[PDB]
């Protein structure tokens, strides 16, 4: 299906990009597992060292988009036959990450 | 849609204020199709004194001349200034609304102030166009929120890397890559970063995915900021700067091919900073690519974008992913030595995606053979990606002399 | 609209065991060390708690050859050997840590007394031959 | 309770004052050093020492055609 772009919003981060577009207010066998297993992958040999010279978490917690969601849903393979319609995202400032301020 | 009337139930509370005590549905009907059968005829006469009579608004004295062309009497008093208002009844089961009119004085009317005197109806001129356009006479018409501080530094950063001038894009570069304390901004800029790349399928800018993977490529070398936490609205767009067809606005000029190995190096750099075992980044980014490149139907940008990030992933990435498919240079051979429609715009991409191929497995040929290779290139596919390990292994040994 | 408080994909819980097996399994004494490995050798739940087992390995070899601390580094491939004879959990999606790590037990100069310990030293290097093999 | 107990953990929160206004004052001094001297280099710039850009750069003084619009009027409201 084509894609023609979609914006909703024109006023938050990425608004330069809606003016530049006039989208007015809200208006709109070698795919083995194995392949892929980093041993397979991977220069492990540059890391071997020769001659060098809990009721809050132990561990910090990862992006649950990057390790669960499916991102690869975003990549634009085709821009005139683009599979879905992609609709613009509101910015939803996550608190989880430290730097910032709330 | 329909041929509306006045309501049935409208007319048993009118036959009330008669006094006839029951009325039956039948009359209730035969009542309500002919009062709606009289107001759609001043309705309609109405509006052909508003429009020949040229007013557009139709006034109360429009429907007092059909009235009067009707014969049927005059309704006396609407030429006062007043408007519609209704007053309700609650009541004990009885749901009603009324005027409720009020009272003056008469001596507050007598000693009214009197409005103003009216005016004649005089004429005036002037020049509406003058051989042209309209003159400017009067006579015409006219014609969580960033503090401001880091507010006007997100203004300016963005759009010093819009593409006015090429010396306050290299000092806004070097202020992102060089800044130690934008956090509060990364959200905003990988925003305006992700949303930036989708609004090349609007207009197929090359400049400006140059201009943003370039703010990617500095926002990486940051020091002080953690791209941990944003790097899944990055890593699709500097996907979408790989793997999509249509990178320019002309195909055949534009250079889309840097764009492509710009940003593989970018993605292999993206994987090679963040790729950890709870991540699965590097690995869910290999299988992106190799099924893009194994999968028959892709075209050959597409393609040459596969090849290019696989092989800057690395050499173990190229000896199990790209090895394999090597007869696949003899399908690409089939449309660059042999081709029935020779002015296409596949034979450029064709070509590319061979040089690309033949250059980066002329270290891997040099890696897993012989140190002879006399006939690899006639045991390779098309026996050029053989001369180019030939040429591959002189490179290397000329190295081992620099050395 | 801010995105929710996420929670670790262990327990508040299961952190704790992570860290009585890691601070048992660094071998101030010795039943203990053995406890810790009883439990790592047969826990069927040890997978979803392996990338942090893997990665304590890991990065502790690497920062324990900076001086040569053998017993941190007997103790290390004790944990690994442990690692490997468990029969549920699925390694090698982690071996790509596991093995730059045993090579450096092996192929790596010793920092510390270079005498005495080297029979010791023979055996990290017997414990690291045994298990790469 | 760890072969069974499932029980979630969250991460360490800083509630603190002292810390709280450091760092918004930090990031507020960081931001507004990065955009003067971004603002400085791209443009017209002033010294108070001879040939000195690279520390202490001052955005060089322009003419206003009206200078009480941008002095007396108020900009946030």
């Amino acid at each position: 299906d084509t894609k023609p772009r979609v914006a909703e919003w024109r006023y938050g981060p990425a608004r330069l990009w809606y003016d530049m577009l006039g989208v007015p207010e809200d208006g709109s066998d070698l795919l083995a597992d194995e392949n892929f297993l980093m041993v397979t992958q991977l220069h492990w040999e540059d890391d071997i060292i020769w001659d060098g010279e809990p009721w809050y978490s132990i561990f910090p917690i990862d992006n649950e988009d990057l390790v669960y969601g499916r991102w690869e849903d975003n990549i634009i393979w085709d821009a005139q036959a683009m599979p879905r319609l992609l609709e613009p995202p509101v910015l939803t400032l996550d608190p989880n990450d430290e730097n910032l301020i709330l | 849609l329909s041929n509306t009337v006045l309501p049935s139930e409208s007319m048993k509370v009118v036959a009330e204020s008669m006094g006839i005590a029951q009325i039956q549905e039948e009359t209730c009907q035969l009542l309500t199709d002919e009062v709606s059968y009289r107001i759609k005829e001043i309705a309609q006469d109405a509006l052909k004194f508003m429009h020949m009579g040229k007013r557009q608004k139709l006034t109360t004295s429009d429907i007092d001349y059909a009235l009067k062309l009707k014969n049927v009497e005059p309704l006396y008093g609407f030429h006062a200034q007043e408007f519609i208002p209704f007053r309700f009844a609650s009541g004990g089961g009885r749901e009603l609304y009324f005027y409720e009119e009020k009272e003056v004085d008469l001596s507050d009317i007598i000693n009214t102030p009197l409005p103003r005197v009216p005016l004649d109806v005089c004429l005036k001129a002037h020049w509406l166009s003058i051989e042209g356009c309209q003159p400017a006479i009067p006579e015409n018409p006219p014609p969580h929120e960033l503090s401001v501080e880091q507010q006007l530094y997100y203004k300016e950063i963005t759009e010093a890397c819009v593409g006015s001038c090429e010396a306050k894009r290299a000092e806004a570069l070097q202020s992102i890559a060089t800044d130690p304390g934008l956090y509060q901004m990364l959200p905003r800029f990988s925003t305006f970063i992700s949303e930036g790349v989708r609004v090349n399928v609007v207009q197929n800018n090359l400049a400006l995915l140059i201009y943003l993977m370039r703010m990617v490529k500095a926002l990486m070398d940051n020091p002080t900021l953690y791209l941990e936490k944003y790097v899944h609205e990055l890593i699709p767009a500097v996907m979408t700067c790989i793997v999509s067809r249509q990178l320019c606005l002309r195909p055949d000029v534009d250079n889309h091919w840097a764009l492509r190995d710009f940003a593989a190096r970018l993605v292999a750099q993206i994987c090679k900073h963040f790729s950890t075992t709870t991540n699965n980044i590097q690995s869910r980014i290999t299988k992106t690519f190799t099924k893009s490149w194994v999968d028959e139907k892709t075209p050959w940008t597409t393609r040459y974008g596969s090849i290019a990030g696989l092989a800057e992933l690395g050499h173990d990435v190229i000896k199990t992913l790209i090895l394999p498919r090597l007869q696949q240079e003899g399908e690409r051979i089939r449309s660059v030595l042999d081709g029935p429609v020779l002015s296409n715009i596949d034979r450029i991409g064709a070509d590319h995606v061979q040089s690309l191929l033949l250059k980066h497995c002329a270290p891997v040929l040099a890696k897993l053979r012989p140190p002879p290779d006399n006939q690899d290139a006639y045991r390779a596919e098309f026996g050029s990606l053989g001369p180019l390990l030939c040429s591959q292994v002189v490179k290397a040994r000329a190295q081992a002399a620099l050395q | 609209r801010l995105k929710p408080r996420s929670i670790h994909e262990l327990s508040v819980e299961q952190q704790l065991y992570y860290k009585e097996i890691t601070e048992a399994c660094v071998g101030s004494c010795e039943a203990k060390r053995a406890e810790a490995l009883q439990s790592i050798a047969t826990d069927p739940g040890l997978y979803q708690m392996l990338p942090r087992f893997s990665t304590f390995i890991s990065e502790g070899v690497r920062v324990n050859v900076v001086q040569n601390n053998l017993a941190l580094l007997i103790y290390l491939m004790r944990m690994v050997k442990a690692l490997m004879d468990n029969p549920t959990l699925y390694l090698e999606k982690y071996v790509h840590e596991l093995i730059p790590a045993v090579m450096t037990c092996i192929v790596s100069r010793q920092l510390c007394l270079r005498p005495d310990v080297d029979n010791h030293w023979a055996l990290r290097d017997f414990a690291a031959r045994l298990v790469a093999q | 309770p760890h072969t069974y107990i499932k029980t979630p953990t969250y991460r360490e929160p800083v509630s603190d004052y002292q810390v709280l206004r450091e760092k918004a004052a930090s990031q507020r001094r960081d931001v507004e050093r990065a955009l003067t001297r971004f603002m400085a280099k791209t443009g017209e710039t002033q010294s108070l020492f001879k040939d000195d850009v690279s520390t202490f750069p001052l955005i060089a003084a322009r003419p206003f055609t009206i200078p009480y619009l941008t002095a007396l009027l108020p900009s946030e409201l």
